[PDB]
């Protein structure tokens, strides 16, 4: 009965929101990557790192607002607070895109702590622990992109900026410059999602139309009860009912959940493989095959070449203005252009 | 069209292998019980 | 060809900047979410009902009448995750949400 | 039965058997490098490592073994090109052959560990049952592999009973196999500093021959053996894990940015020397300097030796590529032949004009020429009917130094145009599109192919981790939870602290 | 010698020092005066 | 537009391609087609598919 | 060829499908 | 400078005003604590 | 016989104080004008 | 169930809403001055309506240095004295 | 010398097998495309 | 089991399974390396990052002469 | 050597073809 074990009770109390050891780390981290993202969105400019504005002081607004990543010329520095490039002065961090390393470290060390949290409880608790397991997905999408994608480019600059249009924006250059829809590991993810959705929606619905009358009442929710042995549907109705719409039916309880953990899981670990393909531009861009024959067959069209030529508009269109420190200028007459627009 | 001949070896070796294990394994089941 | 309408749908209509497709977003990115946990809690919570030599898959029986995980174990382990009344303790509207948040952001996408 | 995903489990309390997976799968690990030895060798030209090194024809373990000292071939013939040499056993073939015996002899032991599984060796001497004392294991392993550590920084990095590693300048043209003097200042880590290497075997060596030495003595805590899970040999595979990809991020990572155990001349240049335009800034430095000592034009580009022009050329970096763009880089832009010599634009007003070139970003770039002060003042243009900057209009011609075109000046626009488009590229080559029947589009350097392996395998062991050290938790429970968990466990404010029973109130 | 980033390289120990210390020094603190029974 | 894998695409570049901008939202059956040729350039099996996958 | 391997490759999947539904393990009840 | 002040004051009051309607009840919880 | 400050009194505060001020500052911005 | 005071139970309360009334509004009208007196600005260096670029610069200013940008975003600043 | 009592059989149930096969039929269609280019 | 005469001379070397030192034993001086080695790490990566700056450690390829 | 290029998928399946054939029945044999 020394200190340690004192703290651990403590720390494990049952409460409100229960701390465990995890809470060490993933409560400070957890609000400050929170705290840097609303005070920069609230109040931070881009201005120095992006020629943007980003925050409502500037007159943005919820959908454009942004912590954007810091200037490339930056590099993949850590700017700390107290680093070589801001020297202590937290005003010249804001400027510098401090506060983008902020979040992101902040953000990595409380997902830890996040799946920690997990872990510690399902073993307090005595479940198993595949709550913690299925959370590596997001924690996989998290690093490859946030981390390890700038990490394989010129700088953090690079990088997703936190904020909703400045993901879409985000989203349309891998569209134009790593052709990322093109790249079956996205696709294996977009089916994961999607997978994902139809499932969860499928069986949500199962459920409520194969349930038991265990009540008398129009509302059905009232007749379930938490410690109840017996299933609240029929499972058999609802495999005779797939079987007979759709041909094959789950007979497994425990199969069908588990592949309710699976699906989404693995789209996302999919997902992830893919764009540490693209930290090194190491894309799924394009077919050899059909280039060599369309350079020398120019009736050949398919909506392979007519993809490319929108990634060819995207970045030409985009890239002055989306990478300013790199000086472009495109004169009118270099700007690839249709016929009229 | 000029398309990597080592695809169809590529192709059908992905797929010859894997599935023949699985089959390995699901008729010596059904020979148990 | 799909990628082809979604790239000049965004050119013409912004539609990454529409409301209608957020919620479709925030109801695929949900649907995916929701599966994952509801698959990861009943998949947690399993009885012990077999030996680890076999798949736990075993342990149920289409139609036994028992369930074949423990619900208030889950809640238990989540309502703790999260706080206690973030969590469902009824399989009805557990199930009922799950069904109804991806239907109604698609709704709201399709509509977009 | 067992599922198919659990078959390896036979293995967990039988270390007999273990060792003969291990045994297997060590042979067929030193199978593989053997196996990949021979087929670079049956493929890989020796005869120009200017223009056609190992790391433009897709070598991946050639460069390893050259990193450590062995560079010749039975054939006479030698990576940094001298021709007459005999390097004795350790040749690309000597060690290819030695791995290959190695994985026989490896074979042999893991069928004679499978059959004789039954060892006294294995059983705790008290209970008859089998048991592996893993604390003393990892003191033992420990120390072997601080003993290997220690030696191979204290004798083969040296030189001192060894021949040294791969080091070069730091533009890659004058790299050899030298013995390296430890860096034991702090410049040693510097990831730069090859005496940082030697010194870092040497003192890593030692601390593991004492933390080896510290483990085998020393029984682990009770606290900690019961919190680890010591007596359960998944725990091991756990962290071994962890360890793993640990390391694996740490090679990526330098192998990516390019440290003193990554050299050019064998695994190619970063993309960073193509984003700092490093190589273009020497040999920018040394014309300037041919110039200020009296020599003309022609002369100082034609000292810059073709092995430096070809690295500031974005064909060799390992951020152009594709992933399903295989094979070597030889066969995309073809095999280098000749430098054609440092291209000159100038516009009907003698102006020099710049091309500007093309970041590792784009598939396609245009064509844009600019002056020494970035403005524009040429390009071709895309639509022609209101273009005021085209080559045409602005007369621009291109003069060659150096090189194979050198002292020459092209005006007709349609090559001018052709050199243009080809300068976005940086330094202009030659190049034999013939031979491998090449495409004309960039692949990656095993550079590039290195680290996008290592960094997927690492992410992928991270789960790994996450895996097994749930089930070296959770073991109790794999299969299941407590059929007689009652709500008191799992309901709210029923004990103090959560699970533990004794804290009711 | 010693440089700024050096200098800039101890603050940020010590200040992660301060912070886990105190976050400790009360985590010890509080355990102690608001025990479980048993 | 080549939308088939005999003229050229793959799995993942192959497509049935929309109808004709010329037809807009015109009905355009078979028999409405001079030929089967004419109704394969401008593009009759779309309208075809989508049609009778959207009823059933 | 690629051709070929595509279309047989689509095919193999209507056959699995056709087992799939018409010859699965019958679920059986309790 | 100034505006530091301006911007606290009222937090100052606000936790002010509540230090004062709760002290008395803070104390008893305090006694609990052994 | 309730406890006034809780662990859970903390986190409440710690989110709600500084969203009020928030709040404010995002309030005085719909007046910024150019 | 764990021993806290309900919510429900709180901002129903006299006491709470005696607090509150003035822990809320003492804390809008904080923030409406960090904004109104300007110290929002100076605090994370955003800048004003009137000061993105000098009159008649349209320049962005960029930083371009990692060790000297502090020293860059300063110079731009004067250039706007 | 004993024979080893660590052996165990191995089950693939049909439910696993027409899963396993899709999953590997449908990965060669998706991939396919790519290994020819 | 088969006793062999290598088994034998390893036997002592696999022998301890399960024997510990008592209570917290040297966790105390554990913790001590492993912040050490930490500290270690983070000078390490910030040299690579160029956060910490050395006088005669120019971390750029023009450190091969 | 201008070999046939189809012979190296000839060669293979000849190979793997018929020896699953083989492996297939025998282990089911081992089984029962
Ligand atoms: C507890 C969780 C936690 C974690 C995990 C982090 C983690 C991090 N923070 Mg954050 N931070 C926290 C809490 C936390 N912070 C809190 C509570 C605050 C409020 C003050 C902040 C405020 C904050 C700011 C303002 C910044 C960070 C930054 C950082 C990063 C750099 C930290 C670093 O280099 O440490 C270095 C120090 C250590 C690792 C401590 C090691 C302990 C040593 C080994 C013991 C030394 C003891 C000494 C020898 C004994 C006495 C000596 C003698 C003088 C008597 C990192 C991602 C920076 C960042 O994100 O930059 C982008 C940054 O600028 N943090
Ligand atoms: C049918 C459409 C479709 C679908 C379904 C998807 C689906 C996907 N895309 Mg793709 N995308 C599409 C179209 C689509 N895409 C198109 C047309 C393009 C153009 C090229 C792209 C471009 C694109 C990019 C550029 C990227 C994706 C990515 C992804 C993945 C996102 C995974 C995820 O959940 O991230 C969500 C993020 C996480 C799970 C990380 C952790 C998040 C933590 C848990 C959040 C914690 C929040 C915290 C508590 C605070 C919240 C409150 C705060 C807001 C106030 C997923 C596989 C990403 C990817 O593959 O990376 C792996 C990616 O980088 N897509
Ligand atoms: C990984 C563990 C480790 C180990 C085993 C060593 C081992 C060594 N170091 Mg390194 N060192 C390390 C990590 C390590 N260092 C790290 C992380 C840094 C920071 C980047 C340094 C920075 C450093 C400096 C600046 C110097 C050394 C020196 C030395 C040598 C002993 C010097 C002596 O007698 O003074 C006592 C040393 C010890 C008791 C052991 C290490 C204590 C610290 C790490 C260094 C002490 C600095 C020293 C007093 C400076 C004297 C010179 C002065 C004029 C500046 C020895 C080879 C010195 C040397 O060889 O001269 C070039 C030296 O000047 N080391
Ligand atoms: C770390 C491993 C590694 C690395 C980095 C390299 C690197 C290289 N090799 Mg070597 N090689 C290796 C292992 C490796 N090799 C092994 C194990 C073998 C034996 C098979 C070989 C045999 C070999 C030969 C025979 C040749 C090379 C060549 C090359 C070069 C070209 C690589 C290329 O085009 O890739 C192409 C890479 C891809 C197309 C990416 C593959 C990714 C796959 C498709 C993903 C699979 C997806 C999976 C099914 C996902 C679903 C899972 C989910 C459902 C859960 C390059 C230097 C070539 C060369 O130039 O040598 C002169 C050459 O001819 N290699
Ligand atoms: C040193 C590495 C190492 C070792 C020794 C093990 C050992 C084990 N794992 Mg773990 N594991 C690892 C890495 C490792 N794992 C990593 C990196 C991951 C993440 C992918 C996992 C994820 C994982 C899961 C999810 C599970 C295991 C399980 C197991 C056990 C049964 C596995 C089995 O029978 O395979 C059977 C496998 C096959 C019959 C065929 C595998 C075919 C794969 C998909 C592709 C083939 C790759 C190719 C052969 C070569 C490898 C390439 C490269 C990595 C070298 C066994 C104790 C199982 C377990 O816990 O049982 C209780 C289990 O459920 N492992
Ligand atoms: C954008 C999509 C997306 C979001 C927002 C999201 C959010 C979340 N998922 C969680 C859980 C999960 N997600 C899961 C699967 C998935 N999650 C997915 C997609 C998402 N998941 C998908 C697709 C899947 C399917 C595999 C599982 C299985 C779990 C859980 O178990 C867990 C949970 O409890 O869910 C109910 C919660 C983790 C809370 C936490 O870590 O607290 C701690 C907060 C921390 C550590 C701060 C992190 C800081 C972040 C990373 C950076 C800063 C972000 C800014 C502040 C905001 C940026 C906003 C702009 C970008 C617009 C959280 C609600
Ligand atoms: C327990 C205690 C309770 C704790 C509270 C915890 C709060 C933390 C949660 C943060 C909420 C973030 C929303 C901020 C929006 C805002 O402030 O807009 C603030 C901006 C301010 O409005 C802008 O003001 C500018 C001032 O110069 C200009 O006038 C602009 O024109 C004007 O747009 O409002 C909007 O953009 C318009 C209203 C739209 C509001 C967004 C809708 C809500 C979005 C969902 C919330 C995010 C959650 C995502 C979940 C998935
Ligand atoms: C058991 C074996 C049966 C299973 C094998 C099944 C086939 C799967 C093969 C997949 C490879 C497909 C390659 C097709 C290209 C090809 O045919 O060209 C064959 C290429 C070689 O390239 C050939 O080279 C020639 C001159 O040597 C010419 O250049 C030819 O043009 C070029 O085709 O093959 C490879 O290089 C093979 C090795 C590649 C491995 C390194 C990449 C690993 C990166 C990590 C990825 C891990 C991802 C994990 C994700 C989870
Ligand atoms: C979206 C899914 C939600 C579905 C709604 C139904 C949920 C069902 C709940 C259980 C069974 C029904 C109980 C009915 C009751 C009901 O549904 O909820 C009412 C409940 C209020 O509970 P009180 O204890 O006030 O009263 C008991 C109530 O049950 C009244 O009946 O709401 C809250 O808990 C408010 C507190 C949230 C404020 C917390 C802010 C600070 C949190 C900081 C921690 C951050 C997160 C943790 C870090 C990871
Ligand atoms: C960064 C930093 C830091 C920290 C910070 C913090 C921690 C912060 C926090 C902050 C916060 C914490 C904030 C908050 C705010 C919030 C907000 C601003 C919100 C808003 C809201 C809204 C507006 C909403 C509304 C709505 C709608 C719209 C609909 C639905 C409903 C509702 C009502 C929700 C420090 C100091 C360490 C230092 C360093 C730096
Ligand atoms: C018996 C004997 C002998 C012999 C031996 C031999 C002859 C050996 C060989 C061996 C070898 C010859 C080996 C090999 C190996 C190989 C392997 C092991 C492979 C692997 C591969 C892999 C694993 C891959 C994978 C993949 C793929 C395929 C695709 C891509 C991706 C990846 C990478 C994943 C001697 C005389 C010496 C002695 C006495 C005895
Ligand atoms: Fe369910």
């Amino acid at each position: 009965r020394g200190w340690f074990d004192i703290l651990d009770d403590w720390l494990k109390r049952d409460r409100f929101v229960f701390v465990g050891w995890s809470g060490i780390l993933l409560f400070p981290c957890a609000y400050l990557a929170l705290g840097g993202w609303l005070t920069g969105t609230t109040f931070v400019t881009s201005w120095y790192t992006h020629g943007l504005a980003s925050s409502y002081l500037e007159g943005c607004n919820f959908l454009t607002v942004a912590v954007s990543t810091p200037a490339n010329s930056m590099g993949h520095s850590l700017l700390l607070l107290w680093g070589p490039e801001a020297q202590g002065d937290f005003t010249r961090w804001c400027q510098l895109g401090g506060l983008w390393t902020f979040i992101a470290l902040h953000g990595a060390f409380g997902l830890i702590g996040f799946m920690l949290r997990q872990f510690e409880i399902a073993r307090l608790v005595g479940v198993r622990p595949y709550n913690a397991i299925a959370f590596s997905a997001p924690i996989a999408v998290f690093v490859s992109v946030f981390l390890i994608y700038p990490l394989g480019q010129s700088s953090w600059f690079f990088a997703p900026s936190f904020g909703v249009a400045a993901i879409f924006r985000f989203l349309l250059f891998f569209q134009g410059f790593h052709n990322w829809t093109l790249n079956p590991f996205h696709m294996m993810g977009v089916a994961g999602v999607l997978g994902g959705a139809l499932l969860c929606a499928i069986h949500g619905a199962t459920v409520e139309n194969t349930l038991f009358q265990d009540g008398e009442g129009a509302s059905t929710f009232r007749a379930f009860n938490p410690t109840q042995a017996e299933e609240t549907y029929s499972m058999v109705t609802a495999n005779r009912f797939w079987s007979q719409i759709f041909g094959i039916a789950f007979s497994n309880k425990r199969w069908l959940h588990f592949f309710m953990l699976f699906v989404p899981v693995t789209g996302l670990w999919m997902s992830a493989i893919g764009v540490v393909g693209l930290a090194l531009n190491l894309r799924s861009y394009d077919f050899i095959s059909q280039e060599i024959r369309a350079a020398e067959d120019p009736e050949f069209e398919t909506f392979y070449t007519k993809n490319l030529l929108l990634n060819e508009g995207i970045r030409a269109w985009m890239a002055p203005q989306d990478q300013p420190h790199e000086n472009f200028v495109f004169p009118e007459e270099v700007l690839p252009r249709g016929n009229a627009l | 069209m000029e398309v990597n001949q080592l695809g169809l070896i590529a192709t059908a070796l992905f797929v010859l292998v894997p599935s023949v294990f699985l089959i390995i394994l699901y008729v010596q089941t059904e020979s148990q019980q | 060809g799909t990628f082809n309408f979604m790239i000049v749908f965004q050119a013409e209509h912004n539609i990454l900047m529409h409301p209608f497709h957020q919620l479709g977003v925030a109801g695929v990115f949900g649907g995916a979410l929701f599966c994952a946990m509801h698959g990861s809690l009943v998949t947690s919570s399993l009885i012990r009902e077999t030996t680890e030599t076999e798949s736990a898959n075993y342990g149920y029986k289409f139609g036994q009448e028992e369930e074949t995980y423990n619900i208030v174990a889950a809640h238990g382990y989540f309502g703790r995750l999260i706080f206690q009344y973030a969590s469902f303790n009824n399989s009805r509207s557990l199930h009922f949400f799950l069904a109804a948040w991806p239907v109604v952001g698609v709704w709201f996408t399709a509509l977009g | 039965g067992l599922p198919w995903y659990r078959v390896h489990t036979v293995l967990i309390n039988d270390p007999g058997r273990l060792i003969a997976a291990h045994l297997m799968h060590t042979a067929l690990v030193a199978g593989w490098a053997g196996s990949m030895a021979l087929y670079e060798l049956a493929t890989f030209d020796p005869s120009d490592p200017v223009l056609n090194p190992m790391w433009r024809q897709g070598m991946f373990v050639l460069p390893f073994m050259a990193r450590l000292g062995v560079t010749g071939s039975w054939s006479g013939w030698s990576i940094t090109g001298e021709t007459g040499i005999d390097p004795g056993f350790w040749s690309f073939e000597g060690v290819a052959l030695a791995h290959i015996v190695l994985s026989g002899l490896l074979f042999l032991a893991a069928c004679w560990h499978w059959v004789y599984w039954d060892l006294e060796l294995f059983r705790d001497p008290r209970t008859g049952e089998p048991a592996l004392d893993l604390p003393k294991m990892f003191g033992i392993h420990l120390f072997l592999a601080g003993l290997l550590c220690f030696g191979f920084g204290a004798f083969h990095l040296t030189g001192l009973f060894g021949p040294g590693m791969w080091v070069s300048d730091p533009y890659g043209l004058t790299g050899s196999v030298q013995p390296v003097a430890p860096e034991w200042g702090p410049d040693g880590f510097n990831p730069y500093n090859p005496g940082g290497v030697v010194a870092h075997h040497i003192a890593a060596g030692i601390v593991g021959i004492i933390a080896g030495l510290f483990h085998i003595l020393v029984r682990p805590p009770q606290r900690l053996y019961k919190a680890l899970r010591m007596g359960n040999i998944e725990t091991v595979l756990s962290s071994s894990i962890a360890a793993v990809f640990f390391a694996a991020f740490v090679v990526a990572g330098t192998m990516w940015y390019g440290s003193a155990t990554t050299p050019i001349e064998l695994f190619g240049p970063t993309r960073y020397q193509w984003d700092s335009s490093y190589f273009q800034q020497e040999i920018n430095r040394r014309v300037q300097a041919s110039l200020a000592s009296g020599a003309t034009l022609e002369e100082a580009w034609s000292a810059i030796p073709e092995k430096l022009a070809f690295y500031d050329y974005i064909g060799n970096n390992p951020a152009k590529g594709g992933l399903f763009r295989t094979g070597p880089m030889n066969k995309g832009d073809g095999i280098a032949q000749a430098w054609k010599g440092h291209a000159v634009f100038r516009n009907k007003e003698g102006e020099e004009l710049f091309v500007r070139r093309m970041p590792a970003f784009f598939e396609s770039f245009p064509v844009i020429l600019t002056d020494k002060n970035g403005v524009v003042k040429a390009d071709i243009p895309f639509r022609r009917a209101e273009s005021k900057y085209s080559f045409e209009q602005q007369g621009v011609t291109v003069s060659f130094y150096g090189g194979e075109l050198n002292g020459q000046t092209f005006t007709d626009p349609p090559t001018v145009k052709s050199y243009a488009r080809k300068a976005i590229f940086g330094e202009i080559f030659e190049f034999d599109t013939e031979t491998l029947n090449s495409d004309g589009i960039f692949r990656t350097s095993p550079r590039g192919w290195f680290t996008f392996a290592h960094a997927v395998f690492a992410l992928l062991f991270f789960f790994g981790h996450i895996w097994h050290g749930a089930r070296t938790l959770f073991r109790d429970v794999f299969s299941g939870i407590d059929p007689e968990l009652s709500p008191e466990q799992v309901e709210w404010g029923f004990y103090q602290k959560v699970g533990d029973v004794t804290t009711r109130r | 010698t010693i440089t700024p980033s050096l200098k800039g390289f101890f603050i940020g120990l010590l200040s992660g020092a301060v912070v886990l210390g105190l976050t400790f020094a009360v985590l010890i603190a509080i355990s102690q005066i608001d025990k479980v029974q048993r | 537009v080549s939308g088939s894998l005999l003229y050229g695409n793959n799995i993942i570049t192959g497509a049935v391609v929309p109808s004709s901008n010329a037809i807009g939202l015109h009905f355009y059956p078979i028999w409405e087609a001079a030929s089967l040729d004419e109704w394969l350039y401008n593009g009759g099996p779309y309208q075809l598919i989508i049609f009778h996958f959207l009823l059933g | 060829m690629e051709t070929i391997t595509y279309v047989f490759i689509f095919a193999c999947i209507i056959a699995l499908f056709f087992f799939a539904i018409f010859f699965r393990e019958p679920p059986r009840i309790t | 400078d100034w505006r530091v002040l301006v911007v606290l004051l009222p937090v100052l009051l606000a936790a002010g005003w509540a230090v004062r309607n709760i002290l008395p009840y803070a104390v008893k919880q305090v006694q609990k604590l052994l | 016989s309730y406890p006034i400050f809780t662990v859970r009194w903390v986190a409440v505060h710690t989110l709600a104080v500084p969203t009020i001020f928030f709040l404010g500052a995002i309030a005085a911005m719909q007046f910024i004008q150019r | 169930t764990t021993g806290e005071r309900p919510f429900s139970d709180i901002i129903t309360s006299v006491r709470y809403w005696v607090i509150h009334s003035i822990t809320i509004p003492a804390l809008f009208i904080a923030g409406w001055l960090f904004v109104s007196t300007g110290l929002a600005y100076d605090v994370f260096g955003t800048p004003r309506p009137d000061s993105y670029y000098a009159q008649e610069q349209r320049s962005i200013p960029l930083v371009t240095d990692r060790f000297e940008a502090k020293q860059q975003v300063e110079t731009f600043l004067e250039q706007l004295k | 010398m004993e024979p080893n009592p660590n052996r165990q059989p191995v089950e693939l149930n049909r439910t696993s097998l027409y899963l396993g096969l899709l999953l590997i039929l449908v990965l060669a269609l998706l991939f396919s495309s790519y290994f020819f280019n | 089991a088969r006793r062999t005469w290598l088994g034998d001379i390893l036997r002592p070397l696999n022998s301890e399974y399960g024997k510990v030192a008592p209570g917290w034993g040297t966790t105390p001086l554990m913790a001590v390396f492993m912040g050490l080695f930490l500290v270690f790490l983070l000078i390490i990566l910030e040299i690579y990052n160029s956060t910490l700056i050395l006088d005669g450690v120019n971390v750029s390829w023009k450190a091969l002469g």
